[PDB]
């Protein structure tokens, strides 16, 4: 789309409101567990969609959009100190599900393995999943690629390179590991392809391009995933 | 408080007109639809990535339409309604004939909406 | 929470365009 | 010989008429062609598992239509044309709108049997 | 049997519109 | 389709003769090669789907059929003689195809595998031959390749079931005592792998489209033959 290509950030908190939060049925709104889950939804909203059509448009933690979102709708104002106080300790301590993935880079970091589901609406993702009961993060990350890929990390994994991110009620963590080969043959046991994307093709990656692709859950991960690389090239 | 619909209906309206200029005035509104296609080849029913906030509204050509606000992803649903005809309320879902002679369903998860929106659309169609 | 599409009625028969011959 | 070609028209009208009986005569025949559609969601092309020989016959009522005997399953494919403005020729395709405004690719894989069917069709 | 990705496009006026514009 | 379910075997003749020998180009229809392949085509066109619906008609043989054919048509004489395609048809090397007919303990019903395409139909497990591969161990590898299950311990190249169809010489070890909790999974293309009652197959029992087949038709008459035997054996 380009729906969103020359609004302003006025008008982006507008749509949200009115997309996810205004019209909420009078129970819903009542309902901080709710009312979480509307603003939770928005912000993943803003960061993969939004901020794709408009890289000027800034990246916001959750509590960071959600507080702009509270001050900028006025019928929200409702909302007393003492409720935006304890609401806000709901959004920041409510546990959410934990999903955990990689992200595979080639030798030269410059490109990323992401993989694409059957129907038309689904987009290129990261591979990753939802954990299991008593299962490590690592060993989650390392299954959900096995299962995906169906290319075995456990011996190129490393527990402590990973981008943690919030978002769509989802607790998110990639492992970041580069130096897979190219000539790596993916294969799966539900994914319609496997394939590998030039980084700075993808959306917000590189400062001023314009080529239309569906991503899921991948431009959050971009800004974190740049700065990474720019510094293991400075260690290199 | 009444002040409170005002606002939110001048809001909502500022978001529609920003998507779509040509719409006026919101008729109506469902608060979470499910939208439905019929699919010729399969001769079966298929369910779209179209969900969110229902907007029945008229536009400045005082025509009948309805957008949908997607929950899901940035493509909303902006479709007019002409004839009569072509709107049928069959069991808990609204089955309308598009002018590309699309057959969509719409279901709403409150049963009342869809009583009272339908009841309004043939209102407004007379 | 939506229900599956299997459940929704069948449409009108002359809004159905049949597909190929037999 | 000549009396081969009249064995040949008159064993094909006897199956045509075997599965159409309103067929009345074949007008013309193609050797080998592949039939496509276009999907109207997809917005694209798509192939088709009908293959054979393509018949275009008149039938009972005047109508100029054809038959293609599919050598892939027994399911043919027998469409009626009713206007010349209703199919076109493409550089090396024919493309026919038919009676419920679907669209029909056929690929013959004689060109000369592409052109002579198009304008004996006209 | 080619394939029917070199297949041109159909003629505008008897292509039908997909669903939403 | 039933538009053979009122057919005689001369409309049959006829049906086949049009479909697929008679307007045939000039340029391909002198060769050989094409036009017994054509007779092939017809002769499995024939057992795979007109077999199927409503008949009396028999199983046949290649050469038996293309008997039939041959004497139901005169230009196929004439096109033929003048050209020896009958030496063609007895003795040409056609590319081997091995698979496995995989029943349960019962021996009631059988193991089907469908791909991805509407116009795919379920069908037993097999494939082409590799180079310098043998027989059996063809088999083994087809059927792990699309079944995810390991044959080599239970089938026996004594028992199988040959048949020419198709320009293919096919080749069906028959194995049973398969246990129906078998978990199976495509190595590859293949959409589906499923347990199929064997009378409700088509044909299958003396009398009598909701599921589409892939040369599993032709097989059925021998396989319930084989399989009467070892009841009869064991009882």
């Amino acid at each position: 789309s380009m729906s969103f290509t020359n609004a302003t950030f006025s008008q982006v908190l507008d749509d949200l409101s009115a997309r996810f939060i205004l019209n909420l049925p009078a129970e819903e709104q009542s309902s901080v567990e709710r009312l979480c889950f509307q603003i939770e939804q928005a912000h993943w909203f803003y960061e993969d969609f939004i901020r794709a059509q408009n890289d000027q448009l800034p990246s916001l933690g959750l509590r960071v959009f959600s507080a702009k979102l509270f001050a900028h709708c006025p019928l929200l104002w409702k909302w007393s100190k003492v409720h935006e106080e304890a609401f806000d300790d709901f959004l920041r301590y409510k546990t959410r599900i934990p999903v955990r993935g990689a992200i595979m880079l080639d030798m030269s970091m410059q490109q990323c393995v992401l993989v694409k589901g059957w129907k038309a609406s689904s987009g290129w993702g990261f591979p990753k999943g939802k954990i299991d009961k008593d299962e490590s993060d690592v060993d989650c990350a390392i299954r959900e690629v096995y299962e995906e890929t169906g290319f075995d990390c456990s011996s190129r994994i490393n527990p402590n390179e990973f981008i943690d991110m919030t978002i769509r009620g989802q607790n998110v963590r990639l492992y970041i590991i580069p130096g897979i080969s190219l000539d790596t043959r993916f294969e799966s046991r539900e994914i319609s392809k496997i394939e590998w994307h030039n980084l700075m093709d993808l959306p917000t990656f590189k400062k001023n391009k314009p080529m239309k692709n569906k991503f899921y859950m991948v431009i959050p991960f971009l800004a974190p995933l740049k700065k990474w690389i720019k510094k293991r090239n400075i260690a290199n | 408080m009444e002040d409170e619909n005002i606002l939110r209906n001048a809001v909502n309206l500022q978001v529609l007109k920003f998507h779509y200029p040509e719409i006026e005035s919101i008729i109506d509104i469902a608060s979470h639809v499910a939208v439905y296609q019929f699919d010729v080849g399969s001769q079966k029913w298929l369910k779209t990535s179209i969900e969110g906030t229902f907007f029945l509204v008229k536009d400045q050509r005082a025509r009948v339409g309805y957008v949908i606000l997607n929950r899901n992803s940035p493509e909303n649903l902006y479709l007019f309604i002409n004839h009569p005809s072509n709107v049928h309320l069959v069991d808990r879902y609204l089955i309308h004939r598009t002018e590309n002679q699309h057959v969509v369903g719409l279901w709403m998860f409150d049963p009342n909406d869809m009583s009272r929106i339908f009841n309004i659309v043939k209102e407004s169609l007379l | 929470e939506p229900p599956s599409p299997s459940v929704l009625p069948k449409p009108p028969s002359h809004w159905v365009p049949v597909s190929f011959n037999p």
